[PDB]
């Protein structure tokens, strides 16, 4: 008789703690860090800090939780279904490896595979085009040319909307925007309006890489709510 | 003909409201913080359609109130209570949509089920304090010959108020929520424009009517349903004999019709359509 | 070259086994199911008195 | 190297010679089971996120579940009362197990380790007892052989047998090409089967540590595997909307369970106590009940609003439990 009452005492205590954990669970944002390889993930992680690996960082009193899967190294990814309900995916690609063995085409294929997945159908991607200075150096130098490895670069021309930084050569910005549009075309072709892509030009000396993620996540949540309320 | 139209209005209101309420109750994927306000709004409209409209229709068609003065006072009180509690919930829905967009990071902490319940009971208490309290205590009665005579007559059921109540109740019921709704929806429109401008700048070449087609519908139906009556309410007390008694009732019934449109406006999401396909057919 | 030898050795250890006809195996499965069909609460519903979840 | 082709040809020829009839050709006059209708009896709530794993107890009263929020709750089916709630060091959890004696619970996931928790011993609050490491890939399943030994499968294309007292791999199993996704133990715990992502299922020997037979009939990765109560057959389910029954003694397929109106994957399979019903969970938000000996549907279980990822049947065959991505569990009868 008293056994039934004894169990309900433990149920009430357990249900009290589950309420505290729900507050924390819904007030934090989960981010997945993904990279092609030899791209600079460790350096990108190091600047924000200042099996599996998790890092904690808080900006403007908002808690973020980033995951870097490195224990599982394979060409097939069946663990990717676990990340159905993340806020965003951070994709890091080395922009200067357009000639060394092609690594850039492999990164494009990986991005296309990720975008068209059956489970990642409502997840946006934050794109970090790393190693900008190496690209600038090997483009200014005449040692190698892009059109030898990407034939479409010959007919490509810079758009009028492009705004290069001061002091930049036209060839460097043409190369940068061509590489960016190569990803943007894949992003736009199959998108149904439920997820976008936010490309950024980063470097080793950049220090504002922790504000870009904050702004992009804010935009993602705002757009999701707007689309939900039939206003976008 | 008039009886047929009135019965059709009653049936439509009751059917829509009951369907929405039972669809929310039966399933578990439709039980969120937002849907609680919709449940409260659906309640008032059902109570309005179930109670107020049939007796007003009978009084209009028979041209004679066949109940005591107590029932007439009770009917007026429940009329004001249902009208007040229905408009003020739309303001709550608008404010929730405002907070969900302008401050997305803090939205989860800002609103919780307990806070939603507290807000709903606060709205209903404020609505009840302005309808039963001033009417049952006879603080709203007029003081001219026709009003006194028709109060004395047992067969009357007519509306006669002084200036103070006709101004205060109208302000509380209509004019305060209107400013809030206007400000909220203007800010939401600005946010939508900003996002649309960002998207076009980022990836425009590879490729605001959407927001207008929604906001205009939402604001226009409410304004066109409830504004003329709440203007003539002030007008006919400010100066006498300007407003005929046959237009007051017509505008009031035009306002009553709005109870049958809310389920269409606020329950068109795919989840509601799927739920309706299950319960029906 | 050892991997090929390891695979070849394994294939030789799975081909020299004693197999039975499919008819007998299917008959055995059918006989087991028919014998134990009486004690199956899901197949044959139990009375509400013996049901602990009702 | 070409000797393998001749060797495989001999296997196919012998397997073709044995099959002189069909399971459908002899179970043709058996009366059908009719229509089976099941209604939900209990609904358990409390998980903040989706659920991957679930395992019944040998007492047919208690069960454990795992969720992506990082908790491990032990329920009481009869009274719907939570008994325990173990927070996990790593949020990403993929499997759980419940010991036959009821004194331990296992866990594992993307951290490449397996954790053992102590419940009924001198622990007012459940605390970690051991941590087993050595896999280079994520864990997929784990089953208790005894109170001191456990068998696990991983994405390393390998399975291992562990010793909890010392914490080292006593025996390792190799031979798969793709990731191992599930395993099941025989009633006598002498042999077990595993299903990999290379569309092949293998039969292992626990004591010897060597493979015995290989079955290949699927067109895609095998996600679930279950073992017949007799001990002489097993059933698998892949993401090509097919379930297949294999026989150990005959060394070949017997029957396939598929319909033209279903095109989704399969996440779990399970038998009943007698073995006449096969219960399979799908990606179409629902579950299907099959006739083992006739390949005819007998019912359907509906009520989940997301993927069905877990499925189990009690030892006495009294109830069926299903877990889903909707963060709810249901009991059917
Ligand atoms: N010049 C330059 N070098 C960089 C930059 N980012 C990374 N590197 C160098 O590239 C090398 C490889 O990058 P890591 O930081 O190790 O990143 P990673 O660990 O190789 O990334 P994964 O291989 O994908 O794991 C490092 O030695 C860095 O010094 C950059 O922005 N500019
Ligand atoms: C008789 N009909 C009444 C008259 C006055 C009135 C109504 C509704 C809300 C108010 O705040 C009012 O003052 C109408 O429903």
């Amino acid at each position: 008789r008293n056994e039934e009452k004894a169990q309900r005492e433990a149920n009430k205590k357990i249900e009290k703690q589950l309420q505290k954990d729900k507050q924390v669970y819904r007030a934090t944002h989960r981010l997945l860090l993904l990279g092609a390889g030899e791209s600079g993930k460790s350096t990108i992680v190091k600047q924000m800090r200042i099996g599996i690996f998790e890092t904690k960082f808080q900006v403007d009193k908002v808690n973020f939780h980033m995951f870097d899967v490195g224990g599982q190294r394979d060409e097939r990814r069946k663990w990717i279904q676990c990340f159905n309900d993340v806020t965003a995916i951070i994709f890091v690609v080395a922009s200067s490896s357009y000639n060394m063995v092609n690594r850039l085409q492999e990164a494009l294929n990986l991005f296309k595979s990720i975008w068209n997945n059956r489970w990642l159908r409502t997840i946006s991607v934050i794109l970090f085009l790393n190693k900008q200075d190496l690209l600038a150096e090997k483009v200014l130098a005449g040692k190698s040319k892009i059109e030898d490895y990407f034939p479409e670069f010959a007919r490509y021309t810079t758009p009028e909307d492009a705004t290069p930084e001061p002091g930049e050569d036209p060839r460097v910005t043409r190369a940068k925007y061509f590489i960016r549009d190569e990803f943007l075309r894949i992003s736009t072709a199959s998108g149904d309006g439920r997820h976008y892509c936010y490309p950024h030009f980063t470097c080793a000396v950049d220090t504002e890489n922790i504000r870009r993620v904050f702004n992009d996540c804010r935009d993602i949540i705002q757009r999701m709510h707007l689309r939900q309320y039939e206003l976008l | 003909g008039m009886g047929i139209v009135m019965s059709l209005i009653v049936l439509a209101i009751v059917f829509g409201n009951v369907l929405v309420i039972t669809a929310i109750a039966k399933f578990e994927r439709l039980q969120t913080v937002t849907n609680y306000f919709i449940t409260s709004l659906a309640c008032a409209d059902l109570v309005m359609g179930l109670a107020v409209v049939p007796f007003g229709a009978a009084h209009i068609l028979t041209k004679t109130w066949t109940f005591g003065n107590f029932w007439c006072e009770f009917w007026t009180s429940i009329d004001v209570l249902c009208v007040t509690a229905s408009i003020e919930t739309l303001c709550v829905i608008a404010v929730d949509r405002y907070f969900a967009i302008t401050s997305p990071f803090k939205y989860q902490s800002l609103l919780t089920k307990n806070k939603a319940r507290v807000i709903i009971l606060m709205v209903w208490i404020v609505s009840g304090l302005t309808s039963f309290l001033p009417i049952q205590m006879h603080w709203y009665r007029a003081t001219h010959q026709e009003a006194i005579n028709c109060y004395a007559e047992e067969t009357c059921c007519d509306f006669f108020t002084n200036q103070a109540y006709a101004i205060a109740s109208s302000i509380v019921s209509f004019y305060v929520p209107l400013v809030i709704m206007v400000f909220v929806y203007s800010r939401v429109f600005q946010e939508a424009k900003r996002q649309l401008q960002k998207i076009d700048k980022s990836e425009g070449r590879f490729h605001e009517h959407k927001a207008l087609k929604t906001l205009g519908i939402i604001m226009g139906t409410f304004t066109l349903c409830w504004l003329p009556f709440f203007i003539v309410n002030i007008v006919h007390v400010i100066q006498d004999n300007l407003i005929r008694k046959e237009v007051y009732i017509l505008l009031n019934w035009i306002g009553y019709v709005n109870s049958g449109f809310n389920p269409l406006i606020y329950c068109r999401s795919p989840d509601f359509r799927i739920a309706f396909q299950e319960l029906l057919c | 070259i050892a991997q090929a030898r390891k695979l070849v050795e394994q294939l030789k250890m799975e081909a020299n086994i004693d197999r039975i006809k499919v008819s007998k195996a299917a008959a055995d499965l059918m006989a087991y199911c028919e014998a134990h069909a009486k004690e199956d609460p899901l197949l044959t519903p139990v009375p509400a008195s013996e049901n602990p979840f009702r | 190297r070409q000797e393998a082709e001749q060797l495989k040809n001999q296997i196919r020829d012998a397997r073709k010679a044995c099959a002189d009839a069909t399971l459908s050709q002899i179970t043709n006059n058996i009366d059908p089971v009719g229509r089976i209708q099941m209604r939900t009896r209990r609904t358990l709530r409390g998980h903040l996120a989706k659920i991957y794993a679930m395992h019944w107890g040998t007492d047919s009263r208690l069960l454990v579940s795992a969720s992506q929020d990082g908790k491990l709750i032990i329920w009481d089916s009869y009274t719907t009362n939570k008994v325990h709630a173990i927070p996990l060091r790593s949020s990403w959890v993929m499997t759980c197990a419940y010991a036959p004696s009821g004194n331990y619970v296992a866990c594992g996931g993307l951290d490449n380790i397996c954790s053992i928790y102590n419940l009924k011993t001198r622990e007012g609050n459940v605390r970690v007892s051991r941590e087993l490491a050595g896999h280079t890939g994520y864990l997929s399943c784990c089953r208790f052989l005894d109170d001191n030994q456990i068998v696990t499968s991983s994405g390393d294309t390998t399975c291992a047998l562990w010793d909890i007292e010392t914490g080292q791999q006593t025996t390792t199993f190799t031979g798969h090409t793709g990731d191992v996704m599930s395993l099941s133990l025989a009633p006598d715990t002498r042999l077990f089967v595993s299903g990999a992502c290379d569309a092949s299922a293998k039969l292992w020997d626990v004591r010897e540590g060597m493979c015995r037979q290989t079955f290949t009939g699927h067109e895609s990765d095998i996600n679930a595997i279950c073992f017949f109560p007799n001990g002489n057959a097993f059933a698998t389910g892949s993401d090509d909307a097919t379930c297949r029954l294999f026989d150990l003694r005959a060394d070949q397929e017997l029957m396939t369970y598929s319909h033209d109106n279903i095109i989704c994957g399969i996440t779990s399979v399970s038998f009943s106590k007698s073995g006449r019903l096969l219960l399979a969970g799908y990606d179409d938000f629902n579950c299907n009940v099959w006739d083992a000996l006739k390949a005819d549907r007998a019912g359907v279980l509906a009520g989940h609003d997301n993927r069905v990822s877990c499925l189990g049947v009690t030892d006495d065959g009294m109830a069926v439990a299903t877990g889903s991505w909707d963060s709810f569990l249901k009991i059917w009868n």
